[PDB]
């Protein structure tokens, strides 16, 4: 008169999350050297009284 | 992970597939059913 029957169900214990990023670090160094030359030429003229 | 099985009792068992479970501190990382790689063909009793 009674029935043969299962009843199941779940229950959560814990929930874990996780993120999604993208990190990076950069480091650099710079070395440089230069040189310069020049040759100029000029003229002047004037009058006083 | 590196792991070996064992057996105890009376009977052998063919085509074994264990389902394993990992735990760090209260949490659960993963539970894996064995794939075709780590399947085991035979286990004579009292062996590994």
């Amino acid at each position: 008169l009674v029935a043969a029957y299962p009843i199941v169900g779940v229950g959560m214990e814990k929930l874990i999350i996780s993120t999604n990023e993208h990190a990076s670090t950069d480091q650099g160094k710079t070395v440089s050297r230069a040189t310069t030359n020049s040759k100029t030429e000029s003229n002047t003229a004037g009058v006083s009284v | 992970a590196n792991v070996r099985y064992y057996n105890t009792g009376t009977a052998p068992m063919y085509k074994v597939t264990p389902t394993t479970n990992l735990v760090l501190d209260g949490d659960t990382l993963s539970t894996i059913k064995a794939q075709e790689n780590q399947i085991g063909n035979n286990l004579s009793p009292g062996d590994t």
